[PDB]
């Protein structure tokens, strides 16, 4: 109702220029007085800004897909940021460091969205309808506060930490796939950096699609059909170097390379 | 041969029998990792005398990351007797293991002998079938903090083993997934990557390991190629149960208090 | 382009439209153009309304500089295009006359038919996933109006990016369950391996340079349409053709095709 | 008595990881003399405790056979000392100035003997798998010689391999990246080997007869190099990616 305050352009201004000076900031969970509420307000200026400089909004991330990272952060729930077309890139191509910003990978479901999920009450079923097919992914998380020292305030205000997404090229589709005991490794030169499994992320990654999808409904903003849901970790992050190449790997999935440049 | 070597080894063999701590050797019985070798043998020799045979090995600290914690620069290998098996779907009373916990891993059964520097080609070459499994490990030491010779020495921790059902030797277990639990809720979520990066290394890693002690992998071993996950202790009534990607789950239940 | 329709360019274009119909290479023209790459484009579509006036039919696209060493060599760091017409079109083993080639050189390459029309702005990966019906194996037969090859990026993207004739194969592939990126490529002549390769040399996926051709596209006001054939770029090297060769392209998972040039 | 003192000389350079000069004029050495000093050269590593593992076939392409003025293909035994751990990691300090080539391996059932079809062939492989082949001249500034790299056992110096696959796996034309720290250092497939790999398999066993040897059950054949090789430096992973083969690795070590 009061999205739109003097207080929330001011923090969204600060987080926007944040990444525009490629330097961090101090936390701002300190002046975020209205909750969570508040944080996806701040994050929905900074979508409206991004939509103002003619940027398309291409899908959604979800973050805190394990109790135990909803617990450390005084959860109970996931929570979700915002992927543009300029956050997008493809399997081996060049990450220029300047895109990142004290960035970390974490291997992914990446659920492509082909019909609208508008309405109210979203099922699962609804859910299964509208996915199309899903691929390989490496979120590229990045932070706009200093030294990644955030809470749910900070992360949900800095669009849940988004940076950029790796997508593979091959879509498979959800029938005859088992996600929930699809496993992961991701590895940096030759070394396994990342372990996982299907079932870390939230128990299946359509349980987090599922949360997603009636998270946006009630914000007024739904997933529609070419949105692609980076459904939620699959192992633990890791951070990023210059020159770093991560390589994930998800059982009847397929592969991702996530190529960071050096400078 | 020394008349510590022998002490330590009944010892140690003792707590395994009679499922109470044993202390940690310090100073006196401060043990070289060789010295740990020659009572790791004597304390199988022990288990063969009351009639238990070598059935297979299981590898410890199959990972990089596993090496670096413990500061050791390669993995450490256990003997698999006859007298460690459980049935697969079976019972175990807590009562005869020290502190027993349960790792979920990939075994291999031998059809041919496998010896010395051998390829992974090599290696699956020898391999009859596949199973996913849990090994149950003990540490027979009390107030235990970390030593490599004292876990050379007590068997790596072999104790217990339990492995599911038969799968083609052609089946690919380099990334599958693996969830462990405990009256079905998870308490470990993890792949058969986290084995050396593809559990066929650990397979040719038994094979260097054994040939140091000019042994090799007979035909008809079981071969544990390592932990997916990290270890979880024991607890009485539950149900523990292994899942992995394509190959099935396997089960074992704790007898009540 | 506010001026692509120059009194330059036109001179520039009918220069190359008269090279090629007189079967004669002209020489480079990179001297006379003076406004970079961009008025390299609008010489090329000079020639492609050229084409449409006398009733040809544009197929689809191709993609050049498709490698980062061949970048180079041309002081770019981006992919050219040019435009393909139904006249270019051959099938697979069709005899090729030589009159319809003009220093005629063999690459494999990875054909993308594509059913969907990608016309806006921001066009993103899934868009073309969504808009990719299926895959060919094909041979694109370039050629060039610039005497022995003597090219830079101007004569290159203002000779229609060095197009000549694209031979594709009969038999559809769909793109799920299709490795683009590991495929091996071969192209023999005469039971001889003349070039290999493998998908990952295309920009590291075709995918990759369609998906850079789109968006170009799009920046020049003629975007991918349905039905357009994306001859996506080199998986190996580019082999010299001579009268009666017959050059056999193999993509592990795709298919082979032939391209056979009549004796002249 | 001059082959027996190239072949230390030769021999001593792999064991000291320091390069030795070509053959010239007084040590020049003839392609029989260069046959005897391969022979000698893989019996110094015999006496050190190794066995004859395989073979590996060199200049495994027309267009290679040409660029060096030979008619036909060339190979090095292989011994156990060559072999390198899958996933592991080598000390550049103990090779002179060695580099990689991404090949495909033939495991061998059964003993393969004489001039044999591409269908004999096969019928006498358990499995096939991707590999690394470790090259390593022993020469110092090595101006092209054929008799010297017959005679310094074509090279041969490292070798590792991947996972099994099934014998009848298709491997004639499969892509293969080979690359340094995750980023691709020569691309290639498998095709580049003779046009098809069974051919070297072909060739591996009518050269194994042209010496009265044949290739036993359980040997390697490294088929060739499916592209040029890269010169290997310290603290790099080594990968070889296959299509439809997987991949294999190992790593040097850091200074």
């Amino acid at each position: 109702l009061n999205w739109m305050s003097e207080q929330n352009a001011k923090l969204a201004a600060l987080l926007n220029e944040a990444e525009l000076s490629e330097k961090p900031i101090e936390p701002v969970r300190g002046h975020i007085e209205g909750g969570i509420a508040q944080a996806y307000a701040i994050q929905q200026i900074n979508v409206q800004r991004q939509l103002a400089a003619g940027r398309r909004v291409t899908g959604r991330k979800i973050g805190l897909t394990s109790a135990a990272v909803q617990k450390q952060l005084g959860v109970d729930q996931p929570d979700f940021g915002t992927l543009f077309d300029s956050m997008a890139v493809n399997d081996g191509e060049e990450i220029a460091w300047s895109r990142t910003l004290q960035p970390k990978c974490e291997a992914e479901v990446a659920l492509v969205i082909e019909r609208d999920l508008d309405h109210e009450n979203i099922t699962l079923i609804d859910l299964i309808g509208a996915t199309a097919y899903a691929l390989p992914a490496i979120e590229v998380v990045g932070s706009r506060i200093a030294n990644w020292d955030i809470n749910i305030l900070d992360t949900v205000a800095d669009n849940a930490s988004a940076g950029l997404y790796v997508l593979g090229h091959t879509p498979v589709k959800l029938e005859g796939l088992d996600l929930r005991l699809a496993g992961m490794v991701m590895e940096r030169a030759g070394q396994q950096v990342s372990l996982g499994v299907g079932a870390a992320c939230l128990g299946h990654p359509l349980n987090a699609a599922l949360w997603l999808a009636r998270t946006l409904v009630k914000q007024g903003t739904p997933l529609k059909s070419g949105d692609v849901v980076l459904s939620g970790a699959l192992g633990p992050l890791v951070a990023a170097n210059p020159g770093d190449v991560f390589e994930a790997r998800i059982q009847g999935l397929g592969s991702v390379r996530a190529c960071f440049s050096p400078a | 041969a020394a008349m510590k070597i022998s002490r330590i080894a009944q010892r140690l063999d003792e707590a395994a029998v009679s499922g109470k701590a044993t202390p940690q050797l310090t100073g006196d019985d401060a043990v070289t990792v060789r010295e740990a070798a020659e009572i790791q043998r004597l304390l199988i020799a022990h288990r063969i005398e009351r009639g238990a045979r070598q059935v297979g090995l299981k590898m410890g600290f199959t990972s990089r990351a596993k090496m670096a914690q413990m500061g050791v620069s390669d993995l450490i290998w256990g003997r698999l007797t006859s007298d460690m098996w459980v049935e697969e779907g079976g019972e175990i009373d807590l009562a005869h293991y020290v502190h027993p916990r349960v790792e979920p891993e990939i075994c291999y059964l031998l059809g041919k002998r496998l010896e010395g520097n051998v390829t992974p080609l090599e290696a699956l070459a020898a391999v009859e079938a596949v199973a996913p499994a849990m090994e149950i490990i003990d540490s027979r030491y009390r107030d235990f903090k970390f030593s490599l010779p004292d876990v050379i020495a007590d068997n790596a921790s072999s104790s217990g083993f339990v492995v599911g059902a038969w799968h083609k030797p052609e089946t690919d277990v380099s990334n599958l997934g693996m969830v462990m639990s405990f009256d079905g809720r998870a308490v470990e979520l993890g792949t058969s990557a986290a084995i050396l990066g593809s559990p066929i290394r650990a397979l040719v890693a038994a094979a260097r390991l054994a040939a140091q002690q000019g042994e090799a992998l007979e035909a008809g071993s079981l071969i544990l190629a390592g932990a997916a996950t990290a270890a979880v202790a024991l607890r009485p009534g539950i149900s523990v149960r292994c899942e992995v990607q394509n190959l099935g789950s396997l089960s074992f239940s704790t007898t009540g208090e």
